RNA sequence: UCAACCUCAUCUG
């Protein structure tokens, strides 16, 4: 009877941000994304490929509760660095290798196959 | 500062299996994308059922959940079908949604087993994997199921109905090399099939520089997509969220500024 | 009669006025939650939808107020009634009213329950006053009440079927005194004995005594994973135990980080050689054993039931008696935040390989049991030929009794010793045993090594038959096996003698607890 | 069921 | 009693406290003044707590000694407990 | 009550299988033998055939509420 | 006529009793129930040795 | 029920063979509602002349 | 040899129990009889001479775990778990559901649990064979680790597969049945079933009538949700008022079967049967055969259990910390021996006192089968795809989902209805 | 409306206040039989 | 804009 309908998990509700950035005041040059009906599947991904940038001083993510559906998203970087910037590069480097992988298992099926 | 180049070397591909070796890429990578296997490749299955008589043993809720539970081919048109939310029509359609009926009676006096051939769709492209056959009911002399539902496109986070994979079989690091799992007594433990150790070496020693690499997959495709689309399609899903993410994002600091 | 309708409980006077069934109460089964904090706890949508508190309606809260009541009853955050100044309860749940939705101040809209409320939850009975403490609301899915298991001993309460109930105060003085008196922080050290009543308990204390090991070292990512459950990082990663060859921390170095202020402890791991202290090592600890908490900094040492649980002087008790009591609220939340991940890194489990021991062991339990068996026989022969002398104060019979007795508990002890000692380092049941989380050395001894003597009524199994304990065994026969003792392991499978002798001891056990429930509530009636 | 000076 | 011969103790009881703090909630939610300037905050309670605080809650406790006598220590008077 | 559709594990579909698991035990095929030929590899989808109580047949026997 | 005794399910004077599993199904019974119960008024009553 | 003594209560040796152990409700009838065992059977009576 | 010869053709060889007895092989032996016997627990392990216990044997047991009961004797190596444990499961396992009866269909029964898909256990006694738990079983057998996994099987709670419980694991069926009997108890006042109108019967409530038929009684296939008006029954008033029954609060089910008989008084009596499907949901009850229970903690999809190599994901996941201070080491060798017999096709044999079938016979035959001797298992984190450290002890054990749900149990209170003489809120 | 009979199967049409008896074959015990108002079922 | 009390038995922690 209080069992969330399944489409909750990935649909956002109206009036809802899919990404919400929020400044860190502890530490300067960090920030906090706050990323709306998403699990681990981007946070693992983005928290590994932010990792993998040198300017990048701190990456992490967080399910803040397993029940609800939200991650957040913590990047600090380096002076003359910008988290937004580190985020953005992040998700574009994860695109250029997704899409390598796939022109690279199409040629692979099409070797597979025929020979 | 920027993404691995990674590599694919197909080992294995038959109609219902598709073993892979991805290389050069982060264990993040490679968990996400069979993370994306399992709950996020679009499918087709019945979601909407309709009974118009039901004098099986089984209830009519029964009835549907193993409707649901039947696979379709979804091959082709998976990709060509739109959500029912996305649709502008109200309820469904034939953009939105695959019809199918079910008129089965038990005439004869030997059991009648309804299976998903009597299932009959409206569009050719999706069949109910019947090209034996999965039996919804069994009908006794006397008893009737008529039925008509309704297949709409969805993906494995919804219902479990929509997972186009059986099993997800994903190993890193065949012979314990970066000590992930320190086994108490290594000598027990059987060797993997990817293990390239002598028989006398239970683990490889210990590479402190290592980093996991080197993934090896084994996808079971459910019969619905293909399991070489199955990775592509979860390959382009995945590749799509993050470009929606990057849009999403692009315009909140566009926003900010 | 009059008499018997005042009389007893159910009676008016007990029954109706000293208790009373009350209205804004809930009942329903409760889970675990591990994310939520001590003081927060779960509560389903529809307990917190039929459930409200009346909000008097002031100029600063009456936008948000008549938000509300255009909601209405139908969506979740909205009023079921609103309350006029003349008394009259306008209800929100029956048709529109259009005209009665009006707002003005000194109205009450009687609000459902929110994030935020203050709510006291109970579990039967209250043999305590922490067994009635204050919560602040949490809406969460699903249809079960979710609280932290810090909370779970207070409450006697575990999640295997187990009900709490739940009272919502209705008034802005009631919630204040229930706030002030009874939140959960402020209810962390008992009067009874001077100690914190919770602690870390389950999954989160084997996961620190296995964090807190020499050996645990964290690379970066982890530990970048841990300090975003951290909720009082200060947003500072410490420079790492070890910096070259490669960055390393150190479980204690970020355990360190979870320790708030300055916060100076001394206490001893549960296996502590009692030499090292006065030999040499005081200070370095072979074992790593000790534990120095010094300037909120953990030097050295391994985190227990000693150090992490409730008992006198332990780090959440220092941490009550020193910081106060929000801070300790903070820390037993961090803790069991950052600690579960890492566990979700190095994981527990409990297999048959924990219960199997080394082949010597086996052969040593069963040399043991051999000898014990052979001075019985010796005992009873001597008895049987009149050569023993009754013990003063004792009969022969039961100067005999404790001399087979002390024979076979010796036995016991020591097969037990041997399977202990079999152990390994990464034995589960031992690394459950040592966390002080679950079970105890018994447990080991009897899994591994021997079940034990059956006692029924304090004594040996008794000649149920005939001159007998069952029809199997001939008529006076005194020996262990007759009696009750059971020489087989659990793992090792009870033989149906000893099946039946071991379900005697048992029944025993039930029956005290089940006779003993009504006795000890009559007393605490009295004494109340 | 251990011992006497136990438990049952 | 007068200010000389008080007797009872100077700090305000965890009771007092939780009584004065609920009182003067439910006041300033009937739309009583609010001596001290609220930085947005809306919450009665929250209000109190920040009045106490500043020792600007307007209230005198009346301690009723075991043998009838009376104190009256006001609110400022007493020592905040935390 | 009959052989459900998806082993729950993992999500082969087992539930074509059943009558052939009962045609191949009648054949001679040991339980193991006749999971095997069906393609059952992971004991999760061997436990679905193995350990399933067909009792569909005995509901079977009862007449219809309506003929 | 002096009274009416209620009949214990599947004993000699019951029905059911003496009938095959095939005739049980007619009837609408289950051959798998045990008996050794009566119904009084409805209702399923089973006596406590 | 009422009754406190763990006596009547208690497993007896006698029980062997003719009630099930392990099976028992708890709370206050410990012990005092037991079950037949497997093979047990119960005398029907007969005339003793 | 002859009498089991014989026995073993029991059908068409017209030889039985009654004949054995009146062979003189078996003897019937009441307690004071027992008291008077020599017993020997098995023949060749004590009639045959070796140091002489005894030489004087009058009898001996035709199987030791003929000892326990109906409800223990479902349990699996029950010589293995702690006495405590054993009560337990007998009693949570007259709680287990099931298919109850085969004519469930037939019967208007209140409160009717009937599961979806019951198995039976692949580790079974064979006196269970006796018991019919094949015939009609009640549990499922699930993929089980023993796991510390996110913190929510903590305590006693259980960790579950969303998607698992997706496909058909542990669904149920719940049938409340209404029984509701019209009438004549006045010369002038009766009571008849019909749909009530608001302005010919005085009482009425805001509960929709509309899905009433013409007769009163709502037709089967209609669904219908809590406080709707199931049966509609008005009394003529020397208007009217209204009788009519509603639905239990939050049933939220589906009309199954509407019988309209006459009772034996003659009076028109109706019987409603209604159908709510119960999924397994993060409060309900599911326990193991060796007594240790627990409430469903949390509920993660496929991808965010933990797999092993294979790609198996438990269906359940248990705190290990149950394991311990219960000393329920049959559940783990249950586990270990439904590793074996699904590998290997058999049914794992547990019964009691088989001394046949030690632990390590088990974990070599499971050595054989490409597994663990002792059935840990390497699992992969779900959320980071990392080897989890610990290897983690998994197999398919019996786990019955017990009565007791969470939606029968929550409830919630605000000025609601108050009893007359006290005027306190009511009970229950 | 129409009730179906428990022992022979056959449809009777029964009024208000009419005894529950099966034309040809008696049977005290009658059906309601299923709605026309059809309901719709998730397949999940 | 809206339903009884007794009694017993069975289960729950
Ligand atoms: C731990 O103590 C609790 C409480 O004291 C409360 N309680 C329970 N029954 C009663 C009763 O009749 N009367 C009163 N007054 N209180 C009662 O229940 C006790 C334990 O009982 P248990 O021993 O069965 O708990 P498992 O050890 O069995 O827990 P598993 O592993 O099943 O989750
Ligand atoms: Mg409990
Ligand atoms: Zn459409
Ligand atoms: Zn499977
Ligand atoms: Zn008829």
């Amino acid at each position: 009877m209080n069992a969330p309908p399944a489409f909750e998990s990935f649909l956002l509700f109206e009036g809802e941000k899919k990404i919400t950035i929020n400044k860190d005041t502890k530490v300067p040059n960090a920030c906090l994304f706050t990323i709306n009906k998403e699990d681990h599947t981007l946070g693992n991904i983005i928290k590994s490929q932010l990792l993998k940038d040198p300017q990048v001083l701190f990456a992490g993510y967080k399910v803040p509760h397993p029940l609800e559906h939200k991650i957040i998203i913590r990047v600090q970087t380096t002076p003359d660095y910008s988290p937004q910037e580190a985020f953005t590069n992040a998700i574009t480097d994860l695109i250029s290798e997704l899409s390598l992988l796939e022109e690279r298992f199409r040629v692979a099926i099409k070797d597979k196959q025929e020979g | 500062p920027y993404a691995n180049q990674p590599t694919v070397r197909i080992t294995e591909l038959t109609d219902e299996n598709v073993k892979f070796i991805i290389e050069n890429t982060d264990l993040a990578v490679a968990n996400s994308i069979r993370r994306v296997f399992i709950a996020e490749v679009p499918i087709i299955a019945i979601d909407w059922v309709q009974i118009d008589a039901n004098s099986s043993v089984l209830h009519d809720e029964f009835i549907a959940h193993r409707l649901g539970l039947i696979p379709l081919t979804s091959d082709d048109i998976v990709d060509k079908l739109q959500y029912s939310r996305d649709c502008t029509c109200e309820e469904f359609c034939p953009e939105c949604s695959v019809e199918f009926t079910l008129d089965v009676r038990c005439n004869e006096d030997q059991t009648r087993h309804v299976t998903s051939r009597d299932l009959i769709s409206n569009s050719p492209r999706v069949i109910p994997v019947t090209s034996d056959d999965i039996l919804i009911v069994k009908l006794r002399k006397g008893q009737e199921l008529r039925l008509r539902a309704y297949a709409k496109k969805g993906f494995g986070k919804e219902h479990a109905k929509w997972n186009p994979t059986a099993g997800v079989a994903f190993e890193y690091d065949p012979d314990n090399a970066l000590r992930h799992t320190v086994y108490p007594k290594p000598e027990e433990w059987p060797k993997s099939e990817y293990s390239e150790l002598d028989e006398d070496e239970s683990q490889a020693p210990y590479d402190p520089n290592g980093k996991p690499e080197r993934f090896y997959y084994n996808v079971e495709s459910c019969g619905s997509l293909r399991p070489e689309t199955i990775v592509l399609s979860a390959l382009s899903g995945l590749k799509k969220k993050l470009s929606d993410l990057q849009t999403q994002l692009s315009h909140e600091i566009q926003s900010d500024v | 009669s009059l008499k018997q309708r005042l009389k007893g409980k159910e009676g008016r006077v007990r029954g109706n006025l000293m208790g009373k069934r009350v209205d804004f109460s809930a009942r329903t089964v409760i889970t675990p939650d591990p994310n939520l904090s001590i003081d927060q706890v779960g509560v389903p949508r529809s307990i917190a939808a039929n459930m409200t508190f009346a909000e008097i309606v002031t100029p600063f809260n009456i936008d948000r107020l008549q938000e509300l009541v255009r909601r209405g009853n139908s969506q979740y955050p909205g009023a079921k009634y609103i309350i006029r100044d003349n008394g009259d309860r306008i209800d929100l749940r029956f048709h529109p009213k259009p005209s009665d939705l009006h707002l003005q101040t000194g109205y009450k809209v009687e609000r459902h329950m929110c994030d935020g409320d203050i709510v006291i939850f109970n579990r039967q009975p209250t043999l305590h006053k922490m067994s009635m403490m204050g919560h602040r609301v949490r809406i969460l899915p699903w249809s079960t009440f979710r609280l932290n298991l810090s909370v779970t001993t207070p409450y006697n309460a575990d999640f295997d079927g187990d009900e709490m109930n739940l009272h919502l105060p209705q008034s802005l003085e009631t919630r204040a005194e229930i706030q002030e008196l009874a939140m959960v922080p402020r209810m962390i050290v008992t009067p009874q004995s001077n100690r914190p009543v919770m602690g870390i308990v389950q999954d989160t204390l084997t996961a620190v005594r296995k964090f807190t090991k020499r050996d645990v070292f964290l690379e970066r990512g982890e530990v970048m994973n841990l300090l975003m459950f951290l909720s009082t990082w200060d947003g500072k990663v410490p420079q790492p135990a070890i910096l070259k060859p490669r960055p390393l921390w150190t479980g204690k170095q970020i355990f360190s980080l979870i320790i708030p202020g300055h916060i100076n402890c001394i206490r001893t791991h549960s296996t502590h050689p009692d030499d090292e202290d006065s030999g040499p090592y005081k200070h370095i600890s072979p074992g790593d054993t000790k534990v120095v908490v010094e300037n909120g900094e953990l030097i050295m040492g391994i985190l227990c039931k000693k150090s992490l649980g409730t008992s006198a002087g332990s780090l959440v008790h220092i941490s009550y008696l020193e910081m106060g009591h929000d801070i300790t609220r903070l820390f037993y939340s961090n803790i069991q935040t950052v600690i579960n991940n890492w566990l979700l890194i190095e994981g527990h489990t409990i297999g048959i390989g924990d219960s199997i021991a080394d082949s010597k062991t086996y052969q040593d339990i069963q040399n043991t049991i051999k000898k014990a068996k052979q001075d019985v026989i010796e005992v009873i022969e001597k008895a049987h030929n009149n050569e023993l002398e009754p013990t003063p104060g004792n009969t022969l019979r039961q100067t005999f009794e404790n001399q087979v007795n002390r024979i076979l508990n010796d036995a016991r002890d020591k097969t037990g010793s041997s399977a202990q000692k079999s152990l390994s380092e990464y034995n589960n049941f031992k690394s459950m045993v040592v966390s002080g989380a679950k079970g105890s050395k018994i447990n080991i001894s009897q899994v591994i090594a021997v079940v034990g003597q059956q006692n029924v009524e304090g004594k040996r199994i008794p000649f149920g038959f005939k001159h007998r304990t069952l029809p199997h065994f001939i008529k006076d026969d005194y020996g262990p096996e007759s009696r009750g003792f059971v020489e087989n392991s659990y793992l090792a499978g009870l033989t149906p003698t000893e099946f039946f002798f071991h379900a005697m001891g048992g029944r025993e056990g039930l029956i005290d607890t089940a006779v003993k429930t009504a006795e000890t509530g009559y007393i605490q009636r009295r004494l109340i | 069921i251990w011992g006497i000076g136990c438990n049952p | 009693q007068a200010n000389q011969k008080r007797i009872t103790t100077p700090y305000m009881t965890k009771y007092e406290r939780a009584r004065v703090l609920g009182t003067r909630a439910l006041q300033i939610a009937m739309c009583a003044p609010v001596m001290v300037e609220l930085e947005g905050e809306t919450d009665p309670l929250l209000i109190a707590m920040k009045e106490l605080k500043a020792r600007k809650i307007p209230i005198i406790i009346r301690r009723y000694l075991p043998d009838g006598s009376y104190e009256d220590w006001g609110v400022d008077e007493l020592i905040i407990s935390d | 009550m009959i052989i459900p559709v998806r082993c729950f594990t993992c999500g082969k579909i087992v539930g074509n299988k059943w009558e052939a698991y009962l045609g191949l035990l009648q054949a001679e095929y040991t339980e193991g033998d006749a999971l095997d030929a069906l393609g059952l590899k992971r004991y999760c989808c061997r436990r679905m055939l193995l350990a399933h109580v067909d009792l569909i047949e005995k509901l079977l026997n009862y007449a219809p509420l309506e003929k | 006529f002096i009274g009416k005794i209620p009949i214990m399910l599947r004993s000699t004077y019951c029905l059911l009793n003496g009938l095959t599993d095939r005739d049980l199904c007619e009837l609408n019974e289950c051959p798998l129930d045990p008996g050794g119960y009566f119904i009084i008024n409805g209702s399923e009553k089973v006596l406590i040795a | 029920r009422d009754g406190k003594l763990a006596k009547p209560r208690q497993l007896h040796n006698t029980l062997w063979g003719m009630v099930c152990p392990a099976e028992t409700p708890e709370g206050h009838a410990v012990g005092l509602v037991k079950n037949l065992a497997l093979m047990a059977y119960i005398s029907v009576g007969s005339q003793p002349s | 040899k002859r009498h089991i010869d014989q026995l073993k053709e029991r059908e068409y060889n017209n030889y039985s129990w009654q004949d054995l007895v009146a062979s003189g092989v078996v003897e019937y032996i009441d307690t004071l009889e027992e008291e008077t016997v020599m017993l020997a627990m098995t023949p060749d392990d004590l009639q045959e001479k070796e140091v002489a216990y005894c030489s004087t044997y009058t009898h001996c047991e035709i199987h030791p775990s003929m000892i326990l009961g109906v409800c223990a004797s479902i349990i699996p190596f029950p010589d293995h778990n702690q006495s405590p444990r054993n009560t337990y499961q007998s009693a949570m396992g007259k709680q287990a559901m099931g298919v109850y009866i085969t004519n469930f269909h037939v019967r208007m029964d209140t409160l009717a649990h009937v599961l979806y898909y019951p198995q039976k256990p692949l580790v079974t006694t064979r006196s269970m064979e006796y018991l019919r738990f094949r015939e009609l079983p009640a549990g499922i057998n699930s993929i089980v680790a023993i796991a510390s996994y996110t913190g929510y099987n903590q305590e006693d709670s259980v960790i579950m597969n969303r998607s698992a419980v997706d496909r058909g694991f542990f669904r149920s069926v719940f049938y409340r049945s209404y029984k509701e009997q019209e009438s004549k108890k006045g010369f002038d006042q009766e009571e008849v079933f019909e749909k009530p109108t608001r302005e010919t019967c005085q009482g009425m409530r805001h509960a929709i009538y509309d899905k009433l038929d013409d007769d009163g009684l709502i037709a089967p296939g209609v669904r219908v949700s809590g406080d709707d008006v199931i049966i509609g029954k008005t009394v003529t008033l020397p208007t009217k008022r209204d009788c009519s029954t509603f639905l239990r609060t939050s049933e939220t089910g589906i009309v199954d079967q509407v019988m309209v008989t006459l009772n034996q008084e003659g009076y028109k009596f109706c019987k409603i049967r209604v159908r709510s499907v119960r999924i397994p949901q993060i409060g309900d009850k599911f326990a193991s055969r060796h007594g240790q229970k627990g409430t469903c903690g949390i509920q993660y999809r496929q991808e965010d259990m933990p797999f092993t190599c294979e790609g198996i994901t438990p269906d359940i996941i248990i705190n290990p910390h149950a394991i311990p201070s219960r000393m329920t080491i049959g559940h783990l060798i249950e586990c270990l021996q439904g590793k074996v017999s699904a590998n290997k096709g058999e049914i794992g044999d547990a019964t009691p006192f088989n001394d046949a079938v030690n632990v390590q016979k088990i974990s070599n035959l499971l050595s054989d089968y490409g597994y663990h001797l002792r059935g840990n298992e390497v699992l992969y984190n779900g959320f980071t795809g990392r080897k989890i450290t610990s290897q983690i002890f998994i197999g398919p054990t019996y786990y019955q989902r017990l009565k007791h749900m969470v939606d029968d149990k929550i409830h919630s209170r605000a000025r609601g209805p108050i009893q007359i003489l006290n005027r306190q809120p009511m009970e229950g | 409306m129409i009730y179906i009979c428990g022992e022979c199967h056959t449809e009777n049409e029964i009024k208000s206040r009419d005894p529950i008896r099966c034309r040809e074959c008696g049977y005290r015990i009658m059906y309601k039989k299923r709605t026309k108002r059809l309901v719709v079922f998730d397949a999940r």
